[PDB]
RNA sequence: AACGCCUCUAAGGUCGUAUCCGUGCUGGACUGCAAUGAUAAAUAAGGGGCAAUUUGCAUUGUAUGGCUUCUAAACCAUUUAAAGUUUAUAAUUUACUUUAUAAACGACAAUGGAUGUGAUGCCAAUGUAAUUUGUAACAUAGUAAAUUGGGAGGAUCUUCGAUCACCUGAUGCCGCGCUAGUUACAUAUAAAAGCAUUAUUUAAUACAAUGACAAAGCCUAGAAUCAAUUGUAAACGACUUUU
RNA sequence: AGCUGGUUCCUUCCGAAGUUUCCCUCAGGAUAGCUGGUGCAUUUUAAUAAAUAAUCUUAUCUGGUAAAGCGAA
RNA sequence: UUUAUCAUAAAAUAUAACUUAUAGUUUAUGCAUUUUAACACAGAAUAAAUGUUAUUAAUUUGAUAAAGUGCUGAUAGAUUUAUAUGAUUACAGUGCGUUAAUUUUUCGGAAUUAUAUAAUGGCAUAAUUAUCAUUGAUUUUUGUGUUUAUUAUAUGCACUUGUAUGAUUAACAAUGCGAAAGAUUCAGGAUACCUUCGGGACCCGUCUUGAAACACGGACCAAGGAG
């Protein structure tokens, strides 16, 4: 569930008589180098036949988030499978990570729709520049002059005393 | 009193959730911490007044038909409702569990010597911390009176009487506490046996 | 194994030897340069002069109680008193409390609500 | 940051006293430039020193396999796996009360109305600083929520 | 709005969870509800985003240019003399005290307790005539009133 | 309000069943518990009782190497998640209550053991101890030992409700203790043989309870049940009456 | 009596089948299969492979199910 | 990505003349002051605020792989009939008698450098052979030259509580005690059985697919009693 992004390429077997089968690639969200290949064939199958082990892997390579301190809005376009009911989504996530966005995605999808990690298909990734954010929740973050109340707290339990005689003390002023 | 740590922990049943408190207490009894739980009418259980009322009414439906006096004791009192919650969490069918129940004392409306005693908070049990905002909750003493607890009226008078003795002791305690701090502060600088130990401690007391 | 002295005169602990494992080795250091050193106190020295099974000699059909732990010996007293005296001079430099000079007397307190685990002794 | 951890980790060893290396600060705090390298922990409860106030409140069990040859021992001051790891090695004793003597001269002479069962502490049971213990006898389990007692002999430096 | 604590730009937060732990930090930018971009260059924590569940937010609010990279944060922090206010901060001195409540190699512990009994005598020994309660007395005397004037003045007396 | 609006509803709030649950009605926790009475045995005897006692001595727990403990004062009164703990000035109150101004621990890190919060301990002990320290000075802060009478008050399963306080007045004089600080003088324990000191792992002592041999120090002099008997009672015990 | 009931010490090691066929057979046998025991002949599958047995793969055959078809019989 | 720095867009976050309000208050329904998570990229301007191109920093940051590089704690085990009829052998340390030089301790000693032989890596050169493509690399094999490092051989004999010898637990030490018969003291034990604690234990025989069965025999015990 560990969200690492991987470039996988796969040609379809190698004959000397028979030249240079075409080279397809994908970006794959996987914790796993193996899951990177696993999803890669399944999505490759959807356009272009190519069953592993009439299938040639090629190279498995992990790709490098360009800006993990970078403060960006991503739109992901998503397909999920419901019980009687496969449908399409666009949702927008504000994350450090394209990796972090997807990880927050599988959790969010899982929750609301009952969203199966196996029942979810990714679709597409783009970084949203600039007011193309339909995103009512998202566009709240873009707002000049972003000060926001800290609402509530979170009470470590109890203490370094199991026995807290100094009463928490919901106050905080 | 004499214990692995304190053989009597007087616990304030105020703003504790009933099962959260019962479970942590059950552990303490098994560990040998011998606890007394006071103000079980001030004990809260989550889920609306009405929702609790119907849950609790479901058990009295349970009744050993042949001789119902063999049959399930539907314990009215908030102290006894707390007691049932702890007892179920303990293996009370074993002789070890009998020892553990004997370690436990449960009182509604804090009497005898327990009122000049400090009611300790268990912070896991705390309703305000654990329970989400805007969630309606029931108070056990309200629930108790619906299922037939006679003594709701009785304890409320006994608690008021207790609070009044507890008010006068507080007032004198706060007055005394002023006069103790000045009597340290004024002798402190006036030689050095208070300057030596306080500022060599220098932490933040 | 360890040679340990209280110093004797303060915290009532003799020229006494104890296991490396019995000991928590606290950060507090007394300058050990002044001493006559236990070059002179060796395994043999404190080895007991003697648990005879009885009255010196050789098979005298004896009697209940010699001195398995207790006289005491004069040689051993003299050895303590010299070493302890030099201990007292170094130890007096450090201020009173639990364990160096008038500091030494007191008998240890990790007091109730105090911690053998986060005591970085 | 793997390098930075390595540099940061030289520093507490330096302070200990010695082998004499790295300083690269660490706070013990005034410090001229450090709130840097962190406020303890902590995770407590007490005793500690003849005896950790300890509880025999269990045996090491399967769900319903009693397996008493090792015991669970809760050391009061040990919340954490780190703290209970201090106690890994220590000798334990349970001293308890008897009506009837038994044992005469070898060491002291105990009037054996007071009986002692001697044990050692072993490895760290708890996510929450309970520890395993082996005892030479093994503790009868009538000792449950009875205070058992752990002397700080054997402590490594 | 009385004012409870704002997740604001520059409201500061002393982040408990981290390799940061106990370092004082300032909120650069408000990310998402769960996170804030935080930079504390004078406490020497490098720039990172971190979760608002890892950090709990301070009283201290300094007019901050919100979106500042490390150099301008470091320039704005020593202009605020923020470190110096944070040492005055008596609850941070109390936070530096638990780094000292640690050990105090047991030698220093019985300093407290030997000498606490110096003060513990002197309390009971200062005690017992205001107005409040009553308060009193006209003894029954020659030692007892000369023990009350043995607070006060302290000549001639007993008995 | 959502849905500028509007609406029994989302939040909050009112009335409302032969229901339900008490009141009530019925068994009465076999011994769950309270209150109160007499508290024996009678003298050639002694017996019990206050025994919480007090002594030789014993038993047992505590602390177990003084003590390497411990604590029935004690962080409210709450709606409660912007909910909130307080101080002070100006008012206000029975109520940390009520009002305006200024701040403040802005559910941070803090805090949660101890402020041991009537500032405990492990102190007293100026050698702190399986001995106790004893004895001299200086100056500062400054300590107190005893008895009796009277007037009012308190008690929810609680270790003595024919008990324990508080206050006020009176009586005198054992001067019994003195402590902390600094400093003098002397010494037993401590030298526990052991160089591997933990191993079979202590107890002088301290505190709390219990004991009782012969003896000692105070107080007081029941009834139950069976027989016989009633019928209000009943198979028999038992119930209710009786001399 | 093909039925029911019972059958008398232990340990060690290996260890089933309710299937095939025929039988007035179908509450049972025989028979084959599964089971053990007894061994025997040779170990390049044996005592100080260029000989296999049987499972992948490969190479070389077979098939009318799944699917498909009905503007194919 | 980020630090440090340059140019451009550009200040879209903040700073910044000034414009406005509520309001405590002030002045006299309105004003002036100031405070206000109540105003306006509001002017020039500033921090390049963000984006983009360039340069970087002990080059970061993430991941993964690798070195007995160095090292600590704890846990359980430790058959040892090693001549029942089978091994005790191997190595290492230390001393012995080749020298020199430099260095450290500065005493005893210790290290490195100064040989021949063999192997190996690294440089250059040449041939083959396979390969990615030929700009250039990689592979297997072989030879040659140069220099350097590393490693092994040329290091025997005596002694040794040295390491292992393939289940290598003992140095070292304390304590109980075998104290004549007599008999103390220590350790150890689900004998019978009692106690205290936890956990587990449903009735056997049998036919039956399956038995604790609300299936059948068997109250209990002895002795006869069936491949």
């Amino acid at each position: 569930g560990l969200l690492k992004e991987y470039e996988v390429v796969g040609r379809k077997l190698p004959s000397e008589k028979e030249p240079q089968t075409p080279l397809y690639k994908m970006r794959i969200f996987a914790p796993d180098n193996i899951v990177a290949k696993s999803r890669f064939w399944y999505f490759l199958r959807q356009l272009k036949k190519f069953k592993k082990t009439t299938g040639e892997i090629v190279s498995i390579k992990q790709v490098y988030e360009t800006s993990p301190v970078k403060i960006k809005n991503f739109g992901i376009w998503l397909r999920y499978d419901s019980r009687s009911g496969t449908h399409n989504m666009y949702r927008e996530y504000r994350d450090l990570t394209v990796g972090g966005a997807v990880t927050q995605c599988y959790r969010d999808m899982g929750a609301r729709h009952r969203a199966r990690a196996h029942s979810i298909q990714i679709i597409k990734v783009d970084s949203i520049p600039a007011a193309k954010t339909r995103r009512v929740h998202v566009k709240q973050f873009h707002d000049s002059k972003i000060k926001f109340p800290l609402v509530q707290r979170v009470h470590h339990k109890g203490n370094r005393k199991l026995f807290s005689f100094r009463k928490p003390r919901t106050y905080f002023q | 009193m004499t214990g692995l740590t304190n053989r009597t922990v007087v616990i304030d049943g105020r703003g504790h959730l009933l099962g959260r408190l019962a479970s942590v207490v059950a552990k303490y009894l098994l560990q040998g911490g011998k606890v007394a739980v006071v103000r079980c009418e001030e004990l809260n259980l989550s889920g609306h007044f009405y929702r609790n009322k119907i849950k609790f009414l479901a058990y009295l439906r349970k009744r050993c038909n042949v001789n119902p006096a063999r049959g399930p004791f539907h314990f009215r009192a908030p102290s006894r409702i707390f007691y049932k919650a702890v007892r179920g969490m303990i293996p009370h069918k074993t002789k070890r569990g009998q020892a553990a129940l004997a370690r436990l004392r449960v009182f509604d409306g804090i009497p005898s010597p327990y009122d000049k005693r400090r009611r300790v908070v268990v912070p896991i049990a705390m309703r305000v911390l654990t329970l989400r905002s805007d969630r309606k909750y029931c108070q056990v003493g309200r629930l108790s009176h619906e299922v037939g607890w006679h003594y709701q009226d009785v304890i409320k008078s006994l608690e008021r009487k207790r609070k009044a003795k507890l008010r006068v002791t507080l007032k004198h305690n706060r007055e005394l506490k002023k006069l103790t701090v000045k009597a340290r502060e004024n002798i402190a600088k006036a030689a050095e046996p208070f300057n030596k130990i306080i500022k060599s401690y220098g932490y933040e007391v | 194994l360890l040679l340990v002295t209280g110093p004797f005169a303060l915290n009532s602990c003799p020229l006494r030897r104890v296991s490396q494992r019995y000991v928590i080795g606290t950060s507090s250091k007394v300058d050990l340069g002044a001493f006559k050193v236990p070059e002179h106190l060796n395994d043999a020295y404190f080895r007991r002069l003697k648990a005879k099974k009885d009255k010196k000699t050789g098979e005298a059909d004896i009697f209940a109680a010699k001195k398995e732990r207790f006289v005491p010996n004069e040689q051993r007293k003299k050895d303590q008193k010299e070493v302890d005296a030099a201990l007292l001079k170094v130890i007096k430099a450090h201020p009173e409390g639990k364990f160096f000079a008038k500091y030494l007397q007191n008998m240890f307190a990790l007091h109730s609500s105090q911690y053998p685990h986060r005591m970085r002794f | 940051m793997a390098d930075t951890q390595a540099k940061s980790t030289t520093a507490p060893k330096a302070a200990k006293a010695q082998k004499a290396p790295k300083a690269v600060k660490a706070p013990k705090a005034e410090k001229p430039a450090a709130s840097e390298a962190k406020v303890s922990a902590k995770k407590y409860k007490r005793h500690g020193r003849l005896f950790a106030k300890a509880v025999f409140t269990g045996y090491k069990r399967g769900l319903r396999n009693q397996h008493e040859n090792q015991a669970i021992l809760k050391i009061e001051g040990a919340r954490r796996k780190e703290h209970g790891s201090f106690y890994v090695g220590k000798r334990c004793v349970y001293v308890y009360k008897a009506e009837t003597k038994k044992c005469v001269p070898q060491h002291p002479e105990r009037k054996t109305r007071v009986r002692a069962v001697w044990g050692k502490v072993t490895r760290i049971h708890g996510n929450t600083g309970a520890v395993r213990a082996r005892f030479n006898r093994n503790l009868p389990g009538h000792a449950m929520g009875h205070r058992i007692r752990i002397m700080l002999y054997p402590s490594r430096i | 709005m009385p004012f409870e604590r704002f997740v604001q730009t520059g409201r500061i937060a002393k982040a408990s969870a981290g390799p940061l732990k106990g370092r004082l930090v300032a909120i650069v930018d408000v990310i998402d509800q769960n996170r804030v971009l935080v930079d504390g260059p004078l406490t020497g924590v490098p720039r990172q985003e971190y979760r608002l569940n890892n950090l709990h937010l301070t009283k201290y609010r300094i007019k901050f240019p919100y979106t500042a990279p490390t150099r301008i944060v470091r320039k704005a922090w020593t202009e605020s003399d923020l470190k110096a206010q944070w040492k005055v901060s008596p609850w941070s001195v109390k936070a530096q005290n638990i780094c000292k409540r640690s050990s105090l190699n047991d030698f220093d512990r019985f300093k407290l307790r030997y000498a606490k009994r110096q003060r513990n005598k002197l309390l009971t020994i200062a005690f017992n005539t205001l107005k409040k309660r009553t308060k009193a007395d006209g003894t029954p005397r020659v030692l007892k009133k000369d023990r009350r004037e043995r607070l006060r003045a302290e000549k001639a007396k007993g008995g």
